[PDB]
């Protein structure tokens, strides 16, 4: 159950309320910095978690921004 | 756009007039404050969100959610608080109660980060309160049908209803009727045992209100119970209880539902015949403080669906607040327009639009000596059901019948004089029974003259 | 599967200097795969539609629904029409991740005010509702030659436009009422010329 | 009665099997024993009098009344108490669960000599088991329906959108059909509203449904909301929906009532639809552990009235001293007979008497990382709704469905060859998310649990 | 009632937010008063009395009165008057339009001492409008249904032809589909009549419309007349028109009436067909500027009683005086929220809560030259109708359809680029027609207009 | 009839719509025995029976001259 900074209705800490974070395998152009086999994202230009957009959903809380009750979506 | 901003608690904004708005008493988990608990109920009975990641697909959100304006907390109670929310109009569809329920305490009662929930009023637009059908009836409408003015009405309940043939059920029915009652009736858990069927009593019901009806001159009546498994059947009995010529039925809104409670008070609006709402299984939802539905938004709710009585339960014994409570809540189902008086229950201001009223039903093993109390609490437009109160008179059933009768009326004659009821009213009863039998058993009977300060 | 009598059809439609030497197939697998911006596969679909592929073709094989398909032809059309003339390249650097829906509602405007009309929208942070209402503004402005104060705001700004239906609809009622302040406290708040903001003090803040 | 034992607290009593047993939690006022409340509570759910002298007339008594036969305290709470009552058989009309209840619990909830009163269980004898009809199709029959075998079903709510346009509704529907799920549920606030009426909804969603059905080759289904303001409003939504040729329905069965949920079962159970029960509104009577009605007593209800899925929440996130409650009441709606046992919250033993068993669906904030533990714990026959879970993927409607499709043929794949679920769920996962980009960026995504130490 | 300001005149009232106003243009006889002449325009349209001699026995009066709280003179004219009157909400039945019709304007148009009565607008509550149910579909379901996004629709009447057999009839039909067009309308005098029944017009055009739709490869329609004598007949063909699957019938709404319209319209929204209306016999009641009613009272009530396309008569060829009224009265229908503003015509502030709107048809006379002014006066969110424009082509029908199909898209391709439409219809027009020959045909015969200086 | 100017406004009773009864002059008795001998003088008017009002011929009371609600004729 995280809570942003002091105790409160579990905004969810992993964001602070965002709901969306920064994806985890872009820097800057939205570019993937893993090579895989399958080779889509590989090259370099496109991200392969995010596609480019630069943000997925918070883990945490799934793009709710709190957690309580509504974990779920 | 970072949640420090809650963008669902909003203490400055004014509600609209086409708004629900919607007051919960909540009491949260240790460690969490009052507003965040605010929005999080805010959110939990709207879009789940407090963000845009979701909503804001293609630029079209913040109309179909409700917004928390103002948390005030509870005197005297700590570590509980109030919380007023606002729900726009377009979120609910027209006619349907179940709806409204189903959006607002749908989930919201689960959520974990608070310790207890309860719903204490609501306030229906106007907008939204012309697109149901209300009362079949009202009371202006049923004193007419009825022919019965400037009094209350009485009604008995049979209480050896248990083990008792068709033919004694009748047989009871047109003793007590024939005294002087108005009403009789069924009890609430006697639908079709094996022991007594519904047609076999609905037959004798009828005869002996016949019977009986010629004979005083006056309009008799029997609550005939309609509650059955299946739509089919409780269509089945109402148009067999029509047939006979019976004016009045009766059901049960909190264990048949509201899509059967509605689908009868549209026959009964279309059909002539009067609808008379029992209350049963009310206390497993509204009777604890902490966690539930405080039962003025369940009469609303009634006064919309259908219904032109409804039990309230008697009012004389309670002691302060939970007294003027209730009286709150009579003025919402008698009443059209009702001002916000926060220390009778009543939260916000309620207009009804010109949509009739309901009629309140005290019950309880009530006697005599309480008949100047009720006279003037409830006012004449009521009914006064009696339980032992006529069945348990020293010489029979219509002995005791017209005791009460005598009682009310002397009652309510002195009340037209201005003589104080609560003031005079043993030395009221008292000269009333002295040139009639009946009423000097019953005041002896009942002992208790029950002083009033 | 060549449907029958389509004689309403261009003869063809431009492609962008990228993919001019490519099949049908490679642009339905890069539409399938989105591998490109919007920007630069709404051509594609514009293209193809004139190959005799029909809207619900497209949608069964690339998998974007009409509306979608509709929408994003024409942003990129505005987009176009706004990035060839006088700018500067910040806005065309944030028209990159989703514009279309915002560049669907200035499609009524002429390229002239069109570039003047999307520096308002994008600061101002606006959402369709208001780009609609913006855009019908500006429309209905020229066609009130005369009136109370027309010619106190100006024509080429865009708040200015908005100000003065604000200020015109606040004037249709009779002294505050708290419903023709609401208006002109509204108006103040979007204009952006020198005159307008004078006469709209002359006018709600005494004479 | 008197110092007399009350007549209606009789301990040396044993129950027929004809007799309707029930168990009540209660907790009396500060000065008042516990056998008196027992047998109060006993008067009151019935003829309202301890004495003889309304009803004795000829033979009319002691055929109509609730002895109370037990009374024990409960361990580790101090002044509160179980009573076990037993009511006869003729008391009760054969076929209505309205009459059931509120002859039950009617009006002994508002005993005022009472502090707070809950009803934990009761037991239905065969002989009354008998007259109801139950679910309109069951386990067996609704798995042959729909050729489903061995595995989980798998479902995908659409509930955090609002306001769509019912064709994008058609449009999302299509997208996680065509991706490998099974169901889609209707968000349950989703009525006829003024920015969607229903008979648009049901045209653009059968269409969906015929499409994704006819392109992949197996059997698709949306859960249709037919819950309306009137039994007639209901009725028609209900026959529309079988005339474009919809498999399942849906409805609500606490809000709408018991009236409206029994003739909606019988409609379905002529007409040959499934009906998925959606539990809303019960935490109104049913979150506080010293009043209201505990959830198994609706659970019963609800297979004796009519129904084939229902929601019966999650255990993924519980204690050993509420999973074991779960898994009881789960146990109680699947099988043929359930044997006493008070760990698991079972009071006494409930016999079915070969009446088919309703399907637990269990739903709300679940991804990936659970699928593990969900395999073993529901076993095969439950479904899994995943609301979040597949919306959210990072590029889109039909890759998340079909991540959650491989994670659970993996998991169901690895416990056929009998690999623990509870040691080796995280390796399993992460040794399928390797030939697939779908699960490893949904693996990427979501974040593991570990359960506890190594097991539960 | 005397000097005293006679008790229905009160001009320090402000009405409530659940009052219905109405704004009469009243023109009296010589010698009588405009004060006494509102007063008793309130007075006519609801209990006929100013003094309280049958209205006053316990309570029952000052309740249902209407007040007149407005007085104001008409710029320009001379002895002529605006009159704004206000009733109150429980005069009117909930969900008819009849009633709310014979209340207002029941009887107060015979009135002696006033010469000449104009109802020109009205505003009917929140609270008012939503017991009504309004269009059947609106604007993006019926946009939804047929997937065409972006161009307005476009349709051609067979007018000039009467006498045809139904094959011929379904012939034509067949042609004018195929070549591009989307919609096609019968003459509205055709019903049953000797020389063709509706039985067999609508078997053939039935057939015209699957064989086009089939080999084009997009939905295309035809709207069927159903008015009939009586309820019963014109429920048949309604029956009968959905049975071979029609997606859009047709109704005159006044000289058929209201109660017919609103069956009609409860018909449609449970059966699925959309509703086009035709307003015929009008100009009997709104020609005249001094007597009768307007049209944008009437167009509210359709948008109340229902339907989703209406007649709303071009606006190429009108002056700025009436244009302005024309595009005031459109936005009327198709938007949510309309400010006051009286250059329009707009009155009142009219808000109708979500309510859908309903689709203009521009109609009557117009060939391909006005192809650049329509695109950009109604916007795309309409319906253009070509009578003669389309079947006197100099060699055909389908290639008729298919000129105006090209000057369409055309136009609207171009305007999305930016391009002017008053400035650049003309060359836009000519440098489209240079790759295909019957646009060329079309732009030969028929002129070119020059609107204006440069633009309007 | 009418008071001219403003036409509507009733001449006869000036817009009271009641007015004075004309056979008792307000008094709500009977100046005379009458014929019949059914009234009697100093007991009730007959007309009015002591209520010393009716409604105005005129305007039966409506206070309206001409309107075509009420007095159309």
């Amino acid at each position: 159950n995280p809570q942003g900074t002091k105790p409160n209705s579990l905004v969810c800490a992993n964001c602070e309320g965002e709901g969306c974070v920064a994806c985890s395998q872009c820097k800057g152009g939205g570019v993937n910095l893993i090579d895989h086999f399958n080779g889509q994202f590989k090259a370099g230009a496109l991200c392969w978690l995010c596609r480019g957009k630069k943000e997925v959903l918070c883990g945490d809380c799934n793009g709710a921004g709190f957690i309580g009750g509504f974990l779920s979506t | 756009v970072k949640d420090y901003k809650l963008t669902y608690y909003t203490p400055d904004y004014t509600p609209k007039d086409t708004d629900l708005l919607a007051a919960f008493r909540f009491s949260p988990q240790p460690g969490v404050p009052a507003d965040e608990a605010g929005a999080a109920i805010a959110a939990e009975s709207s879009t789940g969100t407090w963000t845009t990641v979701w909503t804001d697909l293609l630029t079209d959100m913040d109309r179909y959610k409700g917004k928390c304006y103002h948390i005030e907390p509870v005197q005297g109670e700590e570590n509980s608080y109030f919380a007023f929310i606002a729900y726009p109009l377009d979120l609910f569809e027209e006619g349907s109660v179940t709806n409204i329920l189903t959006s607002i305490v749908g989930n919201v009662f689960g959520f974990k980060a608070i310790r207890s929930l309860r719903l204490e009023d609501i306030r229906f637009p106007v907008a939204l309160v012309k697109t149901f059908q209300g009362p079949p009836h009202g009371i202006q409408v049923e004193r007419d049908l009825l022919n019965k003015y400037g009094r209350p009405m009485l009604g008995c309940t049979i209480k050896p209803k248990l083990g008792l043939s068709a033919k004694n059920y009748g047989r009871a029915v047109y003793e007590c009727l024939r005294g002087g009652l108005d009403f009789t009736k069924d009890d609430e858990n006697i639908n079709s045992q094996p022991f007594q069927r519904w047609r076999d009593r609905f037959l004798f019901v009828a005869d002996a209100i016949h019977k009986s009806q010629a004979e005083t001159g006056e309009i008799k009546g029997h609550y005939l119970n309609v509650t059955a498994p299946t739509c089919e059947e409780m269509m089945k009995r109402a148009e067999f209880a029509k047939e006979l010529g019976m004016p009045i039925i009766m059901h049960d809104f909190l264990t048949a539902g509201f899509t059967a409670n509605t689908t009868l008070a549209k026959w009964c609006r279309d059909n002539g015949v009067l609808l008379h709402i029992h209350r049963a299984m009310h206390a497993v939802i509204d009777r604890q403080r902490n966690h539930g539905i405080h039962f003025r938004v369940l009469a609303k709710c009634l006064r919309l669906s259908g219904g032109d009585h409804l039990h309230s339960g008697t009012v004389v014994g309670k002691l302060e607040g939970d007294k003027a409570s209730t009286l709150g809540f009579v003025d919402l189902m008698r009443e059209d327009h009702i001002e916000a008086d926060r220390s009778r229950g009543v939260f916000f201001t309620q207009d009804w639009a010109s949509m009739p009223g309901v009629l309140p039903v005290a019950s309880g093993g009530i006697h005599v000596w309480h008949m100047p109390a009720l006279v003037e609490i409830f006012g004449d437009d009521s009914v006064l059901q009696f339980g032992g109160g006529t069945l348990g008179h020293p010489w029979g059933n219509a002995p005791g019948a017209t005791a009460n009768r005598v009682a009310l009326e002397a009652c309510v004659q002195a009340r037209n004089e201005g003589r104080d009821l609560y003031r005079e009213g043993g030395d009221i009863l008292r000269e009333a029974g002295k040139w009639s039998p009946e009423l000097a058993a019953a005041l002896d009977l009942w002992k208790e003259i029950k002083f009033e300060f | 599967m060549q449907q029958l009598y389509q004689p309403f059809r261009p003869p063809s439609s431009p492609i962008p200097t990228q993919f001019r030497s490519l099949d049908s197939a490679g642009k339905i697998e890069i539409l399938a795969g989105r591998m490109a911006l919007w920007f630069e596969y709404a051509p594609l679909i514009s293209s193809l539609y004139t190959d005799g592929f029909t809207p619900p073709t497209i949608e069964e094989l690339t998998g974007i629904s009409s509306i979608e398909q509709n929408r994003l032809i024409v942003g990129a059309q505005v987009r176009d029409s706004i990035l060839q003339s006088i700018h500067e390249p910040e806005l065309i650097s944030a028209f990159d991740t989703g514009g279309a829906e915002l560049l669907y509602e200035i499609r009524l405007l002429s390229t002239t005010q069109r570039v003047a009309a999307a520096t308002f929208i994008i600061d101002r942070n606006i959402d369709s509702k208001g780009a609609q209402d913006l855009a019908r503004a500006i429309k209905d402005y020229p066609n009130r030659r005369g009136d109370v104060g027309w010619l106190d705001f100006d024509y080429n700004l865009p708040g200015d436009c908005l100000s003065f239906l604000y200020y015109r609809q606040s004037r249709e009622n009779k002294n505050p009422s708290d419903q023709r302040t609401s208006m002109l406290l509204q108006a103040l708040g979007v204009a952006e010329s020198e005159k307008a903001k004078n006469r709209l003090n002359t006018e709600l803040y005494g004479d």
